[PDB]
């Protein structure tokens, strides 16, 4: 198991950044990487063992220590909006180097400002009855609005249980406005059912937006709501 | 490290042999070919590994020419979830490994072959309120192309495949709308 300390976070230009990769497999070797559009996935760092470290293809920005075996600390003294990108660190054995074994992966959002953060809304579109007669299941549509950054993950629950099959979420958002640079986003998903599921009123459906936003630390001096991290739903039962 | 080429992106259907080929003609002696498989959302993993001889695994094959100066990825019968960035990665290994140049790999898709396509558009109206509506194009054959949105104000989602595993049921579909009342789910895809 390779642990990286965060999901998603949110940071503001000029503010110092961890990120903390870890593993107790007692790994030699220890690597961070960021992933881009276009540009694949690119060596910042390694190390080869306690306080040992060699610099990757594109160390420019980036520190990073190794004062335990088992954490590989990536240092960013001084956030800029170029590192916003995806983290992957990674980890292997001496005698095994060449089998990396990977973390999960952090996304990291540097902003200029947190003036432009929104949390998104949710609405659940309820399924046409033409589809219904046609085909006998039942597409519900489920789109989440408005957020910036792109953190959110889409969920669906149907009684108090989340669900996957029969669902699928877009693997990109859309800008809703193409030509701005802070434009806000939006994503949609679909849950197929049977229409005699969805025509039950006991049956609950939920699409689910976990938003990664602020934290405490951060400061909010607007009159709208503080867009923290948060989770935002929307909500329909079946009808007859 | 020996440089490794290999195509940026491939389109495939579900239940075919999937071939990909890596060339790298500066291989030296001491050089491993080694693949990983990198899944959306995650990082990659390592799925196998040659030096002159076939290689057969529960994920793949690899085949390697006489002169080694490039390879093939062979992925058995895929699925949909074998949609992932597949890396080619030629250089030393074990105690001598001394770092990998991942690259951009190669992009595979994998289309469902849908076995009854019944194209369709629907309009869907909010729950709280059908003030709000979507459009939804479902239910199409995957060589049908859905066009992103010419326009600023008309949103169009790409295709997405849902599977309803238990009914051995798959399909396509596409989400349009847009902020303003008049629009029509009509016209939408078209």
């Amino acid at each position: 198991k390779v642990t990286q300390s965060s999901r998603y976070l949110v940071k503001r230009t000029g503010e110092k950044v961890f990120l903390e990769c870890v593993q107790d497999m007692d790994h030699e070797n220890m690597f961070w990487y960021r992933q881009d559009p276009g540009l694949g996935l690119r060596l910042i760092y390694f190390s080869y063992d306690v306080k040992m470290k060699e610099k990757g293809d594109i160390p420019e920005g980036y520190s990073v220590s190794r004062e335990k075996k088992e954490r590989f600390s990536l240092i960013l003294e001084s956030a800029s909006t170029n590192q916003t990108s995806m983290y992957l660190c990674a980890s292997s054995q001496r005698q095994e180097g060449d089998t990396q074994y990977f973390g999960p992966g952090t996304r990291l959002t540097v902003l200029e400002d947190l003036k432009n953060v929104f949390p998104p809304e949710v609405a659940v579109f309820e399924p046409s009855e033409a589809e219904i007669s046609h085909t006998q299941k039942a597409t519900l549509v489920c789109l989440a609005t408005g957020f910036y950054p792109d953190h959110v993950e889409l969920s669906w629950w149907v009684n108090g249980k989340e669900v996957h099959s029969g669902v699928c979420t877009d693997p990109q958002p859309l800008k809703e406005q193409p030509a701005l640079n802070d434009s806000r986003y939006a994503l949609s998903s679909r849950l197929r059912v049977s229409a005699t599921f969805w025509q039950n009123p006991r049956n609950h459906f939920r699409c689910q937006v976990q938003f990664y936003g602020l934290s405490e630390n951060d400061e909010w001096t607007q009159d709208r709501a503080k867009p923290v991290t948060q989770i935002v739903s929307a909500e329909a039962w079946g009808r007859a | 490290l020996a440089k490794t080429t290999q195509p940026i992106s491939m389109d495939s259907y579900e239940g075919q042999e999937v071939n990909i080929t890596c060339s790298h003609n500066n291989i030296a002696t001491n050089d491993y070919i080694t693949w990983y498989q990198q899944f959306p959302s995650q990082g990659p993993r390592f799925i196998i590994q040659g030096y002159k001889t076939k290689v057969t695994n529960e994920v793949a094959s690899l085949f390697i020419p006489a002169d080694r100066k490039s390879s093939t990825l062979s992925l058995p019968r895929v699925s949909l979830s074998d949609t992932a960035v597949y890396y080619c990665l030629v250089g030393e290994i074990l105690d001598n490994f001394n770092k990998f140049y991942f690259g951009s790999g190669t992009k595979l898709n994998v289309k469902p072959n849908i076995q009854n396509p019944d194209p369709a558009v629907y309009q869907l109206r909010d729950s709280k309120s059908s003030d709000k509506s979507v459009c939804l194009f479902t239910d199409f054959d995957s060589q049908t192309n859905v066009s992103q949105s010419k326009d600023s104000d008309v949103y169009i989602t790409d295709k997405c495949v849902l599977d309803m595993r238990s009914m051995d049921f798959k399909s396509n579909s596409a989400v349009a709308w847009s902020n303003k009342s008049d629009f029509a789910c009509a016209n939408a895809f078209n």
